[PDB]
């Protein structure tokens, strides 16, 4: 590493370089963290987090028992032992409160002044982040499985809603258009997620065994429908061009947006280009999910290789995107993790699971 | 509106007269209405549609009950047939071209014997006539002015066509739907009309045809709500019951603007 500092120095090498070898460094070396802490104030498991996209300080993280908590993860105190402090809550005494399992929370991009979350109890509410009162509320006919707001969108600002119902919605926060929905899956749509390259495109992951990407622009269907195969199997689309052999219950798009990492119930993982759907055949071997639900994992941004951290039983599979060669497991938590989210300027991890914890992973030395 | 003045239109009018019935349409029109076929249509036992478009027809004119110049369809039997009359002896001695429509094929036939009665030179165009004549009618009204009264049926009339030729229009019969109305009276004011143009949209007063100009303002009023302003004044005219068979003859954003609006839309 003093050969990398040299090389900075001296012009050698591109700081580019030493930023990006030592955030993978700072990766691989993951680990249970030493002098770190959450506060624990949900009763429940934790299904989702959000560290905001600006700044990186706050994070949300939604339960099963319905509870919203607003974090602060920077270390105010002098100490080099110090929790994460639980800022704001809506808990079971918010007249607003999720009266089912919150399954999605997302920082509202471009600002933390307002953040959403949806529940299984059939809504979608946009909350202002500094009175922490519901602005707004959609309601749905079906439970809400996951939601997302595109974290690119300067021009539109719609939430894509995947609830049981086959329909994937479209909800315009600008004046309220709920209206708007997609055709074309058969079964809960169980993952849904805005493409951060392309401003209107859209993936979602349904338990059809099917993952479609739609320009929502468009007023003919999907795009793309990712097939395993790529045309060995080929058949008159009805029921082939399946994504995986079980549900589809996770989505996630690589950092540039050119590929896409779709995990299934049939214990695979899988990576797509996103520009036409091809399987790039990337191995992964198996990816341990049952869930029932969907599936939150994430990518990392701003390092040498791009790692994908996967919920994997009661641990955290990381992972090479575009090689699949396993890193390691992180192996911390006591029960079947739910969700995991990269702090991507110091190379942290957030892991919420069924145990009510929430542990951070933070680079060792 | 937005785009009459960057057009050069000539002006409009949108008249709307309230006709009367005569004394043996009116007779005919209050038996129908004591009848019992209307009792048993308020009962729910009958459709309604045999009496709406029986009171139709005698608004139209009676031709339930056929009454020398007696013969079938005298306009003299008919309160909008003595305006019409009135209507186009002004019209003719001030050397306008006029467009009739009807809502119905038998009216416009009445009408076209009534036209031959007088000395008016017409030119008729229904759904019975064949298309590949259709665009050549209309070619033939809009060339020569020999041509005075142009009858026409709102479906077949209306309906994209462009008889700018037209002068006057006269709408005899209100339809349940207000675009039909709309459609066949924008025949005549478009791109190429060299003169000015009026509508006079004929009702009976107290009759059906009132009550149907009500419903057709009410459906006009939830059309505007959604595509001209959503301020529109609720219609309070009538309750739109099933009152009709009565006669009544008279005499990025920064999170901030998009939460207002939130704020502005759910406090609404
Ligand atoms: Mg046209």
């Amino acid at each position: 590493m003093l050969g990398f500092l040299s090389a900075r120095q001296t012009g050698l090498e591109d700081p580019l370089r030493l930023r990006r070898a030592e955030s993978t460094r700072r990766v691989l070396g993951l680990e249970l963290n030493k002098d770190r802490d959450v506060e624990r104030i949900h009763g429940g498991g934790i299904n989702t987090l959000d560290i905001e996209p600006v700044e990186g300080r706050y994070m949300l993280s939604g339960g099963s028992d319905g509870v919203i908590v607003l974090y602060d993860l920077e270390n105010s105190s002098r100490q080099s032992y110090y929790t994460c402090k639980a800022v704001c809550s809506i808990g079971r005494d918010h007249p607003d409160v999720h009266r089912y399992s919150v399954e999605t929370v997302q920082w509202y991009p471009h600002d933390t002044g307002m953040f959403t979350s949806s529940s299984f109890d059939k809504t979608l509410k946009v909350w202002d982040t500094n009175t922490l009162q519901t602005a707004d509320v959609f309601n749905f006919e079906e439970t809400v499985y996951s939601h997302h707001m595109s974290p690119v969108s300067t021009k539109h600002c719609l939430v894509a809603v995947g609830t049981r119902g086959p329909k994937v919605q479209l909800c315009d926060l600008k004046s309220g258009s709920c209206s708007h929905i997609l055709q074309g899956h058969r079964q809960e749509i169980l993952a849904v997620s805005w493409s951060p390259r392309y401003d209107y495109i859209l993936a979602t992951a349904s338990a059809d065994s099917r993952v479609k990407l739609w320009d929502v622009r468009r007023a003919s269907g999907c795009l793309i429908t990712l097939d395993q195969h790529n045309g060995k199997k080929s058949q008159a689309v009805e029921s082939a061009n399946t994504a995986h052999n079980g549900k589809v219950n996770g989505l996630c798009f690589t950092s540039d947006g050119l590929h896409l990492l779709t995990v299934g119930t049939d214990n695979r993982m899988r990576l797509w280009n996103s520009s036409n759907g091809e399987n790039t055949l990337v191995n992964y071997g198996k990816v341990c999910n049952n869930s029932k639900k969907g599936l939150k994992f994430t990518v990392s941004c701003g390092c040498s290789s791009e790692f994908v951290f996967v919920p994997y039983g009661s641990t955290i599979a990381v992972y090479t995107v575009y090689s699949g060669e396993q890193i390691t497991m992180l192996k911390g938590h006591y029960k079947t993790v739910d969700c995991c989210v990269f702090q991507s300027n110091f190379q942290e991890l957030y892991s919420g699971s069924r145990d009510c914890n929430i542990l951070a992973w933070v680079p060792s030395l | 509106s937005d785009v009459k003045m960057s057009l050069s239109l000539p002006d409009k009018n949108e008249q709307v007269l309230f006709c009367r019935l005569t004394d043996e349409q009116h007779k005919v029109y209050q038996n129908f209405v004591d009848s019992k076929e209307v009792y048993r249509i308020l009962n729910g036992e009958m459709q309604i549609f045999s009496g709406l478009i029986a009171l139709r027809k005698i608004c139209n004119h009676p031709d339930l009950f056929s009454g020398e110049e007696d013969q079938f369809g005298y306009w003299k039997r008919s309160g909008k047939m003595i305006v019409v009359e009135s209507l186009l002896k002004i019209w003719h001695k001030q050397g306008q071209r006029v467009l009739l429509f009807s809502q119905s094929r038998q009216m416009l036939d009445i009408l076209e014997v009534f036209l031959r009665a007088q000395k008016y030179t017409y030119l008729k165009m229904d759904g019975t006539t064949t298309i590949a004549s259709r665009q050549p009618l209309i070619t033939r009204y809009n060339e020569d002015t020999s041509i005075f009264v142009f009858l026409l049926t709102t479906r077949v009339g209306g309906l994209g066509v462009n008889l700018t030729g037209a002068n006057r229009v006269v709408i005899y019969d209100p339809d349940w739907n207000p675009s039909t109305d709309t459609q066949a009276r924008e025949r005549a004011w478009r791109i190429g009309q060299k003169k000015q143009v009026t509508v006079y949209r004929l009702l009976t007063a107290g009759t059906i045809e009132e009550k149907i100009y009500h419903r057709q303002i009410f459906k006009q009023f939830l059309t505007n709500r959604v595509l001209k302003d959503p301020k529109q004044r609720r219609f309070f005219k009538s309750n739109d019951l099933y009152e009709l068979f009565t006669l009544t003859s008279p005499d990025p954003l920064a999170s901030s603007s998009l939460l207002a609006k939130m704020r502005a839309r759910n406090h609404l």
